[PDB]
């Protein structure tokens, strides 16, 4: 759903 | 994808230089670039990110520079710490790595010294045969190695292998071993190596004859 | 101070599988996502997977899509990598790298861990044969000799040599391993000497290759 480069943390 | 491509493969300077290491994008990124240092065995350390922004605990001789599809990192007065590999990595999409630049040391040109070894007795019992040719302490890196059989240039049968950087002298050291069964070596008389590098004038030829002592 | 460590690297045969683990300290790891990045010199610096903080979201490389599977287990620090029908092409050596927090719009790996070693391979464990390298009028100059050992047919990395147990370090060179067609592993070692000595220093090059349990000290003689 998210951007791959969007924040993971 | 997005592809990274660096300038040059291989940079050669000493202490106290300013080098300067091209990242180049297949479309643009923005400003979305990391740059990473790596050292023989070692894992890859963080230095730029956002293009320009300095990692925490970098020394300041580091910058970084570009936007949209090129950039550049800047090493101010180098160190001898700063040998190593350099990468530059896309985050825009996904993350992909450009494929590195050794940063190298810079010397005099020195010319190798070829030696040729001839297979052992010990080994032509097990059926096989191992032709040695040994560029010995030369700079820079690029040198030809060719391989002769009776005149014969050789194609698909030998293999090479150079050491890194030496901690003394900066030179380089090539090892070229012709691979040929016992067979195929006993119906051969002259075996010979060529090497041509930018420290010879012409190449040069080592070569010996199958049962000379 | 972050601290990663891989683990699970080993000699793996095409079309089986492998797990490897991150295990992680020096900051809380369930707060972070992570990565997976090979290298090899045949693909340089390779991203492979990158998982959210809580596990669910997960993203992988083309080349990588449907043979591996990136999870985490955040009540053990642990970040795992499973391999599925493994290729000659997925040899390399695996980084876990934690995910940064410089807030922007895109992210990005910070620190990277050690790297464990993955060699996909069908070729038996196998302990190397040792040949000297003679020296002789071909690989002599002024005041010099060159003389080695030849270490050939051997499975898998690493292989130690030494010249005299280690007192003979000055003018030697021991090659990167190169692999052969037969999927056996070989190198060389040299070392220059004087020539006015030849005749009375004794040279022996000391071999060990653990993965075979093998250690084997060779002297080089003239011929």
């Amino acid at each position: 759903n998210p951007d791959p480069n969007a924040n993971p943390n | 994808d997005i592809q990274m491509t660096q300038s040059p493969s291989t940079l050669s300077a000493s202490v106290g230089d300013r080098v300067t290491i091209t990242c180049r994008a297949s479309q643009s990124i923005s400003s979305w670039l990391a740059w990473y240092q790596q050292k023989p065995g070692k894992a890859p350390k963080l230095l730029i990110y956002k293009a320009s922004s300095l990692e925490s605990g970098v020394p300041s001789r580091f910058s970084g520079s570009g936007s949209g599809t090129e950039f550049t990192l800047t090493i101010s007065g180098l160190q001898p710490d700063d040998f190593a590999t350099y990468y530059c990595q896309q985050y825009n999409s996904y993350w992909t790595f450009g494929q590195g630049t050794k940063v190298e040391i810079k010397r005099t040109v020195a010319a190798p010294s070829v030696f040729i070894f001839p297979p052992s007795d010990e080994q032509l019992k097990s059926g096989t045969a191992s032709v040695v040719c040994l560029l010995n302490n030369f700079y820079p890196r690029e040198a030809k190695v060719q391989w002769k059989v009776d005149n014969a240039l050789q194609s698909g049968n030998s293999q090479e292998s150079v050491t890194e950087q030496d901690s003394k002298d900066s030179t380089y050291s090539l090892s070229s071993t012709l691979t040929l069964s016992k067979a195929d070596y006993e119906k051969h008389k002259v075996y010979a190596c060529e090497v041509t590098h930018q420290g010879l004038s012409s190449p040069v030829t080592k070569s010996f004859n199958r049962g000379e002592c | 101070q972050v601290q990663l460590v891989e683990s699970g690297g080993n000699v793996v045969q095409p079309g089986r599988s492998l797990r490897l683990s991150c295990t992680a300290s020096g900051f809380t790891f369930s707060s972070y996502g992570m990565h997976w990045v090979r290298q090899a010199p045949d693909k340089g610096l390779e991203w492979v997977a990158i998982i959210w903080y809580d596990g669910g979201n997960k993203f992988y490389a083309d080349s990588v899509k449907g043979r591996f599977t990136i999870s985490r287990d955040n009540s053990k620090d642990t970040l795992y990598l499973q391999m599925n029908s493994l290729r000659a092409e997925d040899t390399a050596v695996y980084y876990c790298a934690k995910a940064w927090y410089k807030i922007d719009d895109k992210y990005s790996m910070d620190v990277w861990g050690q790297g464990t070693t993955v060699t996909v391979s069908s070729a038996s464990t196998k302990g190397p044969s040792v040949f000297p390298l003679a020296p002789s009028s071909k690989s002599t100059s002024g005041g010099t000799a060159a003389l080695g050992c030849l270490v050939k047919d051997y499975f898998p990395e690493p292989v130690t040599v030494s010249w005299n147990s280690g007192a003979l370090t000055s003018g030697v060179h021991t090659f990167p391993a190169v692999l052969q067609s037969s999927g056996l592993y070989s190198l060389s070692s040299v070392v220059t000497v004087p020539s006015s000595s030849l005749g009375t220093q004794t040279y022996i090059c000391n071999v060990n290759h653990k993965p075979s349990n093998t250690k084997v000290d060779k002297k080089v003689e003239p011929k």
